[PDB]
């Protein structure tokens, strides 16, 4: 790679992707030896592919390294963000069960070797965001029912889909009560043109049939 | 106690 | 129309000791080492708080040392801690601890001290060997007495009449170090607006034992 | 010439005229501690040749300082050179070459190279301080290099406007401070020929700030010129020293007549001194018009309207003048410099004085061949273009002359570090002004353009197609070691190619900086101090290269040393399988690598003197005595090269054929180290056995340098290795009180007090202690901000000491982020290090034997 | 610049057209 | 004496010799006496005890160093010079030198040449690195070459090497460094198929003073101009030298008949005075043109039936219909109005067309589309001079030998460039780094954005 591409300044560590929602030790560390490294295997598989048919750019790609120097292993797939971890490298730790850690283990000798941290894609946050937002803006004249339907139905989907990885992630629980409390503010605008003090949650909270809203909550609601 | 919704941050310990 | 004025040494020396009370009788600005307007100027462009110092919002978007990826050089493995680098140095020697330093004002460093060795008993001739002053411990080609060298009958000390002090050089000295507008012999009006008295007051460090309310 | 300069009371033309007769050439180092008033003295003068620069009345001038960071920070960081012609007391005029130097302590390297090319040193000693760091290391220094010395004592106006002292005692603290001077040059100097006493001539007293400056023949003059009968020589060999003034009979006596006269210093000097400032200063607008009506002087009255201070200034600058005082002290007690040319040539030329080439420079004469000498390297304000400021020794520079260039490893048998060039222009550098010339003969200080690009800090200029025997001057040796480490990167990776143009710039700039690349990769350059590398950090970021630079946190260079002999003797062979090598390694003696280190010893010596010291001084037997080989890394290192081997067992002969191969393994390996990588210090390697090949093809060159390394890493590392740390000397100036303070932010950084005495005429005190150099980062501003800025504090490195842990330990464990205690500094200063440096994480005492 | 002044060109242009023309404009209503 | 006998030379290994950069000591940043190791590519200072060099052998082993300057070789540590006639081709490839006979003989080269590994390529057809944006120097610097005379003239150093400079001139590393880039990429013995232009364009940011970075990049047109400007100021010893190398190739002069329009909101008897005011009458400001600016028609806002294809199209003649005598451009400054004419009346062997594409519209930069339909092998240029000068000229027929073409976006931009590839004439079209072969007829069908002409 380096005879095709020489790199006299050491440049190749400006455009290295890497995931920010880590920590800085969790993420991957751009040692000059992994850094080349990366680069070089993806250079190799895009001469691969002729440029006429299908493309693969860097700037969408993210390729990472574990080595003697970077003790993680990263990825992104279907929306989770997945960060293996041995237990020879850099755990030194007992570990008690928390609720977005896999324990991975070896499957013939039955023991304990890595585990693996979920968390949400910043891009499926985004997504659930836009959605909100969607649900707020088109809600014009519709009625109180039918957006917290809709709401409903957002708050299901993502709950089912990333189920730990809601519960590992740290920004999505304040995204999810920010959003909430954005759908009950748009309900009492609705109600009132001057917005109350400690308004009651039964009637937001009550199910459907009983004459409230039957609204599904992901938050710390104290009655 | 306001009927606002708290995020669950630092509440799931139980 | 009031505008200006010249006063003399005697009326001078009475008005700084009447005012002694709104004044700190510093000689020197060593005090302010690392609290004066420029060491506050560096500390807000690099958004850090002298300890009794004030707090501004970030003058640039402040990097967050949770977001460079561990390269080589910030490698922590291969850092030596003794002590904790505070943010003192930091704006003692901006260029030397910090990467990116914009808008940082270089500090006045050290100044000779002056050691000026008030008067507190009027009384005392003005040249005087206060006891502050620590002991010289006492212990040459000349010419012989026979030599025939004489003065002219002329000849005697440039100013032998004069006396060597007066009743007012003390006070004159004092006001050589006296602060501003005592310095002064002559000058302009201001107006009573644009005197404050207890600027100085607040430039100065918090005195110790004092409440959180006061301190903020 | 024809450029435009500044209105002056001298000519260039007659400067140009005064500057072919080398009689009438004064090069003279202006010296001393931090803030002695060097740079107002230097104004004062400039301001006395040139009636339209002026020095602001709140505000001083300096005319030097010149640079952004100089006045920003108010510490002088760069030596500036001014030439000017100053008349003497008599009326005659001289050429002045003053190369005005820093006072601080980091900056000495700059003092060093303005002592290399001047001849006399005037060390400016404050009249309240008194003698301080800085002065008692300068007048080693001087003395060492072998310059006249006088001294001038400055801002004789805070006795009496600050201390306010009475005459009497007034007189007795300059007495003591010159006694102190003399003390000083007594013990760093043999000779007791330099004896400093203002009878002689060799003291002046001055105030740069309100312009005065005299001696006692000056003194004397203006009695003379008041009252027109006296001999003022006489009367200044009878003014000072314990001399009472006898008026009845108008004679002086060494008795004291009524038990209550004043010596006839403190009668006719100092006495009316006092009286004219007090006037001065008390009694501006009573009775100060009738006191300068009797001195004769008379103001208009827009200046007497002026404050105090602007008032004391001009008034005693109308009383005294000009500083003819400071012009009689150079012309009598620095050499002409025909006279001083052959001490010079015989300190620092490298072919000696006995060389034709020596006398034909101990001559000193424009018609002659070309031996330039550059160590200073000036750059100008754009930053681009260097010029070199140097002395000439021999022969005559002319603008375009084209001239050959040699740097400092250059050796009259290898001959490639030369390099033929054209000189461009040639300047006489005034401060702030440079006059543009056509030649500059022998005997004077001159900016070359055009010749930068072959050297980098030092260097001889020649001409070509002569001068075949020609040697280059001894490069500068420095006061003091460059410690400190910084690692520099720079922001963009882009930008590269500029940070490397800074770190040349940089390193051409500061004489002493030592910039290099490390084996990781890591841009790594040495310091003095942590001012002298924010100074070079700010000028890399913003004078040389104009991008964005990181900077790794401050960190020393350690040593490795044994404590105790090898457990084994060790031994290696070469790939070729043949010539076996056997050493072993021991500690030295006590006081031994100060020796070596300060010269006491050189290898140069013929064996018969080399032996005798080491017989008769470190209680060695001749035999080994006559069986040294090599001082360390250098020619003056602090590790000894012996070689046991008997005759019986090695023919010496065989032995002498490889002896030049060996040393050269041996010194390697003592540069290298193989703990860490660093210089390895205080140790006696003794080569106990040498089987060596038969043919030269088979020794030699690429097999015993290797092998002769490799066998001194498993010595070292088989006797018990340990590190050694840097230690700063400190000296602190607090009030009487704060010396408790200074005691616990001491202690609390591994300090140690030596000292703490009260400051003699002055209620101030002077606390000596001993530091770790890696502790010391950030001590002087912990100390100013604990203490509300009333201390302050100097650091300069002293000597090397043992780190407290024991390096080559493996048990220990190292959290990253962690201050660890004492006993596994040494272990943690090994790993990390390592790290740095890109080596192994661990070395083991087996690694480069040959049997693994 | 400003808008007529952007237009000024082709408004001299437009001066030209006749009289004929000016009446003969037909309407979007094809 | 042990010369011609070194045991080493079997070490060196030619796939590591990369002397493509700047040189200087990998330890001590000094460019004073570098050598480079021949067994592992780096350099080192020279020479002698205690050295880097010297070191650097003893410590690694590798026992065989270039003077980086002297085109020497020794054997360290022992030092003694190295000869062997099989060593030629590293320092050729170091320092490559053209001899008479060669550059009369370049461009009669039928037959391909083979770098050290196993890649066949031909002299001048050579790809250029592409650093992160660089593409547009490349192409640049790709269409200056192949300019038999300016590639001729700074294939030789001897040529440019003696001419005086100012003593703070920067500008001259322009120049010198071009001709080390041209030499390189013509060097017909080569250790591969391609070059790095790093050093070149190190020297334009520093010269152009962070304009023109690499990190960014920046219009053809204007780096073109800017770099042939400063290359004949640069070549003009401490004065305008009327007459440089680029000034004899590309420069032309032109005869522009400018004529203020009285004004456009007066009326007619006004509008008329004004015609003997002499202001608003034609003058004549002959001048000199590096360089002639093309101007395509306005796309058509709307597709019509024929060519349904929505991409509009000109003849070359059309825009070309400018300079000559008749047509009139309309020039619009504040206040004023001018109708400018043009008249070629000198005309360079090699003709530059800047064929402007990107026009700031009100709110942002627009590319127009529109292609140029222009033949390759034939063009009379006669009719657009005067009579008073076609006398003057013999020779007006042109060739288009070299065409830089901008592909995308103005923003997220690339270039590409065709080049005839003379002793053949086969076209090769270079993008950064990849040598594709485009039939001649494949060429008007771009979007033609700068092209260089030849007179025959
Ligand atoms: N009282 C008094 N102060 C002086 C006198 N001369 C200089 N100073 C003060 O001493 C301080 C030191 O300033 P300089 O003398 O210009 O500095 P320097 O001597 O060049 O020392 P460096 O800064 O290390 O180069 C200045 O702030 C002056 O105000 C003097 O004669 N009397
Ligand atoms: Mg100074
Ligand atoms: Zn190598």
């Amino acid at each position: 790679y380096l005879t095709e591409h020489p790199d006299p300044n050491n440049e190749n560590i400006v455009g290295y992707n890497n995931k920010k929602c880590w920590p800085r030790d969790a993420r991957m560390r751009l040692m000059k030896h992994d850094v080349n490294l990366g680069r070089a295997v993806f250079w190799d598989i895009k001469n691969r592919l002729p440029r006429s048919v299908t493309t693969v750019q860097w700037e969408n790609s993210f390729v990472s390294v574990y080595s003697k120097d970077n003790p993680n292993l990263l990825f992104n797939m279907c929306g989770f963000e997945c960060r293996i971890l041995p237990k020879c490298r850099t755990s030194y730790e007992e570990f008690t069960h928390k609720d977005g850690v896999w324990n991975l283990q070896n499957e013939v000798t039955k023991e304990r070797t890595a585990q693996c941290f979920l968390r949400v894609d910043d891009e499926s946050m985004q997504r659930f965001h836009n959605r909100v937002r969607q649900i707020l803006m088109a809600s014009g004249s519709t009625t109180f029912t039918k957006i917290v339907n809709k709401w409903n139905t957002a708050l299901i989907g993502l709950m089912t889909y990333f189920r730990e990885a809601v519960v590992n992630t740290q920004e999505l629980l304040d995204l999810l009560v920010k959003c909430e409390n954005k759908i009950q503010t748009r309900i009492k605008i609705g109600l009132n043109s001057k917005m109350p003090s400690r308004f009651p949650p039964v009637v937001f909270y009550t199910p459907k049939e009983l004459g409230g809203l039957g609204m599904l909550s992901m938050g710390h609601v104290l009655i | 106690p306001t009927g606002e919704v708290l995020s669950l941050v630092g509440k799931l310990e139980g | 129309t009031y505008q200006r004025w010249q006063f003399t040494l005697p009326m001078m020396s009475t008005l700084y000791r009447l005012a002694n009370q709104l004044l700190t009788d510093l000689v020197d600005d060593n005090y302010f080492y690392l609290f004066d307007l420029k060491a506050f100027f560096t500390s807000k462009a690099l958004n850090m708080a002298i300890p009794g110092g004030p707090k501004f919002e970030p003058l640039v978007r402040d990097i967050n040392l949770q977001d460079e990826d561990w390269n080589e050089f910030n490698d922590i493995n291969k850092i030596i801690i003794r002590q904790p680098i505070r943010t003192e140095y930091k704006i003692a020697f901006p260029y030397l601890y910090n990467n990116l330093p914009h808008h940082v004002h270089l500090t006045w460093y050290h100044t000779p001290n002056v050691v000026f060795i008030k008067t507190e008993d009027p009384d005392l001739p003005a040249f005087y060997f206060d006891p502050l002053i620590n002991p010289i411990s006492h212990r040459e080609p000349l010419p012989d007495d026979d030599e025939e060298f004489e003065l002219p009958e002329f000849v005697e000390p440039f100013l032998k009449d004069t006396p060597l002090y007066t009743d007012n050089t003390a006070n004159g000295i004092a006001l050589l170090w006296a602060p501003r507008p005592f310095n002064l012999r002559s000058g302009r009006t201001r107006r009573a607006l644009d005197i404050p008295l207890v600027k100085n007051w607040y430039r100065e460090h918090c005195p110790a034992g004092q409440p959180v309310k006061v301190r903020v | 010439m024809e450029q435009t300069l500044p209105v002056t009371v001298y000519e260039m033309d007659f400067l140009a005229d005064l500057m072919d007769n080398s009689e009438l050439i004064r090069n003279v180092t202006l010296c001393g501690h931090l803030h002695h008033g060097k740079t107002c003295f230097v104004d004062c003068l400039i301001e006395q040749t040139h009636p339209e620069i002026r020095k602001r009345y709140d505000q001083d001038l300096c005319y030097t300082d010149i640079l952004f960071t100089e006045q920003e920070r108010g510490v002088g960081i760069k030596s500036t050179p001014v030439t000017v012609v100053l008349p003497d007391t008599k009326g005659k005029s001289y050429l002045f070459n003053i190369m005005d130097t820093p006072g601080h302590v980091n900056f000495s390297d700059e003092v060093t190279a303005g002592l290399r090319i001047s001849d006399g040193v005037v060390l400016f000693i404050d009249a309240a301080e008194g003698v301080m760091l800085n002065t008692e290391r300068l007048i080693k220094h001087a003395v060492q290099e072998r310059l006249a010395v006088t001294v001038c004592i400055n801002k004789i106006d805070r006795l009496i406007l600050e201390l306010k002292l009475p005459p009497t005692d007034a007189y007795y603290k300059l007495r003591h401070i010159v006694d102190e001077v003399n003390g000083l040059i007594s013990m760093y100097s043999t000779d007791e020929n330099l004896i400093l006493s203002p009878l002689l001539g060799n003291v002046c007293f001055s105030s740069s700030q309100y312009s005065i400056c005299f001696t006692l023949g000056s003194f004397a003059k203006i009695y003379a010129d008041t009252f027109g009968d006296i001999n003022y020589q006489e009367f200044a060999k009878r003014l000072w020293g314990d001399i009472y003034f006898n008026p009845k009979t108008r004679k002086f006596t060494k008795k004291a007549p009524t038990s209550s006269s004043q010596r006839s210093f403190v009668e006719f000097i100092l006495e009316p001194l006092y009286k004219i400032l007090a006037q001065v200063v008390g009694d501006v607008d009573t009775s100060l018009p009738r006191t300068l009506d009797e001195l004769g002087i008379h103001l208009t009255k827009e200046e007497l309207k002026l404050n105090i201070r602007p008032l004391l200034r001009l008034v005693c600058k109308k009383f005294f003048g000009e500083f003819t005082g400071f012009v009689d002290m150079c012309v009598q007690h620095i050499p002409s410099p025909k006279v001083g040319a052959k001490p010079k040539i015989e300190h620092t030329y490298t072919g000696g004085v006995d060389s034709d080439l020596g006398e034909a420079m101990s001559d000193c004469d424009p018609d002659g061949p070309l031996m330039c000498h550059t160590t200073k390297m000036y750059s100008t304000d754009d930053g681009v273009q260097f010029h070199a400021f140097g002395r000439v020794l021999s022969g005559t520079i002319h603008a375009g002359q084209p001239v050959k260039v040699l740097g400092e490893n250059y050796t009259l048998e290898d001959e490639e570090d030369s390099q033929i060039c054209t000189v461009g222009r040639l300047w006489i550098s005034v401060a702030r002004y440079h006059i543009e010339v056509n030649r500059v003969p022998a005997g004077n200080w001159v900016l070359i353009e055009g010749v930068d690009q072959p050297i980098v800090k030092t260097a001889t200029i020649t001409e070509p197609r002569g001068n075949e025997e020609a040697q280059i001057f001894r490069p500068l040796k420095f006061n003091t070691t460059s410690v400190i480490k910084i690692a520099v990167e720079p922001v963009n990776p882009s930008e590269l190619p500029k940070m490397l143009d800074g770190l040349r710039k940089v390193n051409k700039s500061y004489p002493s900086l030592t910039t290099k690349v490390e084996e990781s990769g890591e841009h790594v350059i040495l310091g003095t101090g942590e001012l002298y590398l924010d100074c070079v950090m700010h000028d890399l970021r913003k004078m040389y290269s104009e991008i964005d630079i990181k900077v790794a946190d401050p960190v020393v260079t350690f040593c490795e040393t044994v404590v105790e002999t090898s457990s084994l003797k060790c031994f290696a062979e070469t790939p070729n399988k043949k010539n076996k090598i056997t050493m072993i390694a021991e500690p030295l003696e006590k006081g031994l690598a100060e020796d070596i280190e300060n010269e006491v010893v050189q290898i140069t010596w013929n064996r018969k003197k080399l032996g005798e010291f080491f017989q008769t001084k470190y209680d060695w037997d001749l035999l080994a005595a006559r069986s040294i080989w090599a001082f360390g890394p250098d020619a003056t290192g602090p590790n000894i090269l012996v070689d046991d081997t008997l005759p019986s067992e090695v023919d010496k002969a065989l032995l002498g054929s490889v002896k030049d191969s060996i040393v050269q393994g041996f010194q390697w390996g003592t540069r290298e180290g193989p703990l860490c990588d660093e210089l390895i210090r205080n140790v006696k390697f003794k080569i106990l056995d040498a089987v060596v090949a038969q043919e030269p093809l088979h020794r030699g060159g690429g097999q015993i340098i290797p092998t002769a390394r490799r066998v001194v890493y498993s010595a070292f590392l088989m006797a018990t290795p340990r590190l050694m740390e840097p230690y700063y000397f400190v000296e602190v100036q607090a009030p009487a009180d704060c010396v408790s303070a200074v005691y616990t932010v001491l202690a609390r950084r591994r300090g140690h007090v030596t000292q703490d005495a009260p400051i003699p005429g002055s209620p101030l005190y002077t606390i000596k202690a001993f530091i770790p150099a890696i502790d010391s980062f950030g001590f002087e501003t912990d100390l100013r901000t604990h203490t509300q800025g009333q201390a302050f504090s100097l650091s300069v490195f002293h000597h090397w000491q043992i780190v407290p842990g024991d390096p080559l330990d493996k048990s220990i464990v190292i959290r990253p982020l962690e201050p660890q205690p004492a006993p596994h500094l040494a272990r943690e200063f090994m790993i990390k290090t390592r790290r740095r440096k890109g080596l192994s994480e661990d070395v083991s005492i087996s690694k480069f034997f040959d049997d693994p | 610049p400003k808008i007529q002044q952007q237009f000024s060109d082709l408004k001299r242009k437009l001066a030209e057209v006749t009289e004929e023309e000016w009446l003969s404009i037909p309407e979007v209503g094809d | 004496r042990r010369s011609r006998h070194c045991p080493y030379l079997d070490t060196i290994n030619r796939s590591v010799l990369d002397f493509d950069f700047e040189k200087l000591c990998s330890i001590s940043l000094s460019h004073i006496n570098a050598y480079a190791c021949l067994v592992c590519g780096k350099y080192f200072q020279g020479r002698g005890l205690k050295s880097h060099a010297y070191i650097h052998s003893v410590q690694f082993s590798h026992h065989v160093f270039l003077n980086l300057h002297t085109l020497k070789f020794y054997c360290l540590p022992d030092n003694y010079e190295i000869i062997d006639s099989s060593l030629e081709d590293i320092t050729y490839v170091l320092k490559p030198t053209f001899t008479k006979q060669q550059i009369a003989n370049l461009d009669k080269q039928a037959k391909l040449s083979r770098a050290y590994d196993g890649t066949t390529y031909l002299p001048g057809i050579v790809g250029l690195n592409n650093i992160k944006a660089n593409d547009y120097a490349n192409a640049v610097l790709q269409a200056l070459s192949n300019v038999p005379p300016l590639r001729n003239y700074f294939l030789e150093e001897d040529n440019y090497k003696n001419i005086k400079r100012p003593p703070g001139d920067i500008m001259f590393l322009l120049v010198q460094r071009f001709g080390e880039l041209m030499r390189k990429l013509w060097n017909p013995r080569n250790f591969k198929a391609h070059v790095s232009p790093h050093e070149m364009l190190q020297a334009v940011v520093l010269c152009s003073k962070k304009t023109f970075q690499i990190t960014k990049q920046g219009d053809g047109v204007d780096f073109l101009s800017w770099f042939l400007n400063a290359l004949h100021s640069a070549l003009g010893g401490t004065k305008k030298k009327k007459k440089t190398i680029v000034t004899d190739v590309f420069q032309g002069s032109m005869r522009i008949f400018t004529k203020k329009l009285p004004h456009p909101d007066l009326p007619a008897e006004e509008k008329e005075q004004l015609l003997h005011n002499d202001e608003y009458q034609e003058t004549m400001v002959e001048s000199t043109f590096m360089y002639l600016t093309l101007d395509l028609p306005t796309a058509p806002l709307y597709k019509d039936e024929k060519e349904q294809l929505i991409i509009p199209q000109v003849p070359l003649f059309n825009i070309l219909a400018k300079f000559n005598g008749i047509t009139e451009k309309e020039y619009k400054t504040y206040k004023e109005n001018f109708l400018k004419r043009f008249q070629l009346t000198k005309l360079p062997p090699y003709l530059i067309f800047c064929i402007k594409r990107f026009t700031k519209n009100n709110f942002f930069v627009e590319k127009n589309p529109t292609i140029v339909n222009f033949p390759i092998t034939n063009v009379d240029l006669r009719e657009y001079l005067s009579e008073e000068v076609q006398a003057v000229h013999k020779n007006t027929t042109y060739d288009l030998i070299a065409n830089i073409v901008h592909d995308g976006k103005p923003s997220e931009g690339s270039y590409r460039i065709h080049v005839l590839h003379h002793g053949t004439g086969k076209w090769y079209e270079l993008q950064d780094l990849q040598v594709t072969d485009i039939l001649p007829q494949m060429i008007t069908l771009s979007e033609a954005y700068i092209q260089i002409w030849k007179r025959r």
